[PDB]
């Protein structure tokens, strides 16, 4: 696939 | 940034990739933010869209971490 299971894990922002 | 962009659209797609994978949500976000953006603006667009891209990271993040 493209896409690359080492990915970086997302992270949200909060205010 | 580019990188800032990717997270923003991170921000708006994350959720709904929570929505049906809330333990994986981050992981498999962040795999699809490889995508270019005009894809992950049509992935926020079509829900079936980012449905098979968030199974197809499932598939490829277990193969990785299984065999």
């Amino acid at each position: 696939s493209t896409l690359s299971p080492n990915a970086s894990v997302f992270k949200p922002s909060r205010s | 940034s580019p990188e800032e962009q990717k997270q923003m659209l991170g921000e708006a797609i994350y959720p709904k990739v929570a929505a049906s994978q809330p333990e994986l949500a981050g992981k498999l976000t962040g795999m699809i933010l490889e995508l270019p953006v005009t894809e992950l603006l049509h992935l926020l667009e079509e829900s079936e869209a980012l449905d098979a891209k968030v199974n197809e990271a499932l598939e490829v993040l277990k193969e990785y971490q299984q065999n």
